[PDB]
């Protein structure tokens, strides 16, 4: 159950990331957006995991 | 209660992503409101602990 | 009288800690020249020991609603709540913001708070808000009140953490409740006011008072 | 427009009954003095679509006119409104952009001197009104000479 | 004294405190309660009216 | 009052999105006409 919960978080997560597109615009929005998402989850994490 | 937090993040991820995109729309209120309230990330990714 | 805070007005941000069950007040301060890092001056115990308040003053340099801030960045006002704000460092013209490093070994989601060098991008604007309903979006913020700063860049708050054995700032996701206590307002030209630096003449005999020069056997 | 007109008539209300140096007198005056650039902007535009048809009624820029049509060119015009003096050339650049020129850089001078001369009219004379008696009634006010 | 229109801080006449809220009780999302403790204090705070 | 400063702090935000573009759309014009009969209708209020 734990390890699904986080599962869905980060599934979630990712979701919420935004488009490639939005990116090359390079919308403050989007920006800012996935600079929070890369603060939640360290790259690190997720090569172990 | 991983559980229901799963259950939660189901519908969240549902409404943040359609037909392959991500929603901005949607996906930055649902970021800032689990940001809002931290407790939404688990245990795990508590800052203090 | 209600005295408002305006644009070109110096403040300093003070928090509130309760240590040993005694209330503790700090002032956010940083050096600049060589070290970007915030820490907290205690001023409390000031008729003992008086407080570093040279670095302590902060400049209000402008003050901007979210949308034209974003307008801003895609190219005397009174504050008012749900503003976003500028705060240049009096002594060494830098800028508070909201660094992207990260010291903290107790918070994995905090951030570094200090200077830095230039006014470009969100990382130097906060937004303010009301800490209690007393206080609602649009009002104009009244000196002596309670609000919370909100990193744009960031969505994190200016957070007083105590984890450590010591009192830290930084920012993180959960909030604090910060003062923006006045240091002056507008100075009649010609006059002294108090913080300024000066020379004390002997009358007009081009005679100043000093102390001995450096090495010097009196031990200065 | 009419809603600044209705704006202004409810100010107008609000000096209802004033008396010399009243307290509401004087927080009308604070305010106007804390937005006093956005009402120098108004009074700007104000003066200067009426500016411009005093102008346009001249003479002398007739004289730059030369189109047997009447409508002058966004040169001439330029040069018309240097030689009044009347206008600054940010000013001059800012009617320009409102001429409404044709494909032919022709501006249709008898229909942009009218286009808003009725509807400003309301709202320049309550806004005069307005400051008249603000003016009776707070007599010792620098900001409000 | 007017009823709704003024705003009155209430202070213990003996010692000079001031009619004030506790600091906020840990755990109160966990808690769920939003009560908060009345006391007197020496300083108080700017909503104590 | 709280109701015309509300709507005021809308109309400010409408502004401050539509004021880099160079011209409004349709859809604008119409959601700042509505705004303004709202607040038209309000001052009134005041007024009376």
């Amino acid at each position: 159950a734990i390890m699904s919960f986080y599962a869905a978080l980060i599934d979630l997560l990712g979701r919420c990331a935004p488009e490639t597109h939005l990116i090359q615009a390079g919308k403050g929005e989007a920006l800012r957006i996935r600079a929070i998402l890369r603060s939640l989850v360290p790259l690190d994490d997720l090569v172990g995991i | 209660n991983p559980c229901g937090g799963e259950r939660y993040l189901d519908f969240l991820r549902f409404a943040v992503f359609v037909n392959g995109e991500s929603v901005e729309e949607n996906a930055n209120v649902v970021v800032r409101l689990l940001i809002r309230k931290p407790e939404c990330f688990g245990p795990a990714l508590r800052g203090e602990g | 009288e209600v005295q408002f805070l305006r644009t070109d007005d110096e403040v300093v941000l003070q928090c509130s800690a309760t240590v040993l069950k005694e209330q503790l007040k700090l002032c956010l301060a940083a050096e600049g020249f060589g070290n970007r890092l915030c820490f907290l001056e205690p001023t409390s115990n000031a008729q003992n020991v008086p407080p570093d308040l040279a670095i302590c003053c902060f400049i209000l340099e402008q003050s901007l609603s979210v949308r034209a801030l974003q307008e801003m960045l895609a190219n005397h006002r009174t504050l008012l709540y749900g503003h976003a704000i500028l705060l240049r460092h009096a002594h060494s013209r830098m800028y508070l913001s909201c660094l992207t490093t990260s010291r903290s070994m107790t918070d994995k989601l905090a951030f570094d708070v200090g200077l830095q060098e230039d006014a470009t991008g969100e990382a130097c604007w906060w937004t303010m808000h009301p800490a209690s309903k007393q206080r609602s979006e649009g009002e104009k913020v009244r000196v002596g009140d309670d609000l919370i700063l909100v990193s744009v860049s960031s969505e994190r708050y200016l957070h007083l953490s105590t984890a450590s054995g010591e009192l830290q700032v930084d920012a993180s996701f959960m909030q604090t409740l910060w003062n923006m206590n006045p240091i002056c307002s507008g100075c009649e030209e010609g006059f002294v006011t108090g913080g300024h630096v000066l020379r004390l003449f002997h009358g007009h005999m081009d005679e100043c008072l000093t102390i001995s020069p450096s090495d010097s056997d009196d031990q200065r | 427009l009419d809603l600044q007109k209705d704006m202004v008539v409810m100010l107008l209300s609000l000096l209802e009954g004033n008396v010399v140096n009243g307290m509401i007198a004087r927080q009308m005056v604070d305010m106007l003095v804390e937005s006093s650039s956005n009402v120098e902007m108004i009074l700007k535009f104000f003066d200067m679509f009426l500016k411009l048809k005093d102008i346009v009624g001249s003479e002398a820029f007739q004289d730059y006119v030369t189109d047997p049509r009447g409508l002058i060119s966004k040169k001439d015009f330029q040069k018309a409104m240097d030689s009044q003096k009347q206008f600054t050339g940010p000013e001059i650049q800012f009617l320009l952009s409102c001429s409404e020129a044709d494909e032919n850089e022709m501006i249709n001078c008898e229909e942009f001197a009218n286009r808003f001369q009725e509807p400003a009219r309301d709202i320049g004379f309550n806004v005069a009104v307005l400051l008249t008696n603000l003016s009776e009634h707070v007599p010792h006010d620098p900001r409000l000479r | 004294i007017k009823y709704g229109e003024s705003l009155c801080f209430v202070q213990h006449v003996a010692s000079g405190l001031w009619l004030t809220y506790a600091a906020p009780d840990p755990k109160a999302l966990r808690l769920g309660v939003l009560k908060k403790k009345a006391m007197l204090h020496q300083e108080g705070h700017m909503d104590d009216a | 009052v709280d109701y015309l400063l509300r709507l005021q702090e809308s109309i400010s935000d409408f502004y401050w999105y539509y004021s880099g573009k160079d011209v409004i759309e349709e859809q604008g014009k119409r959601n700042f006409s509505k705004a303004m009969s709202v607040a038209k209708q309000v001052f009134n209020s005041l007024t009376e």
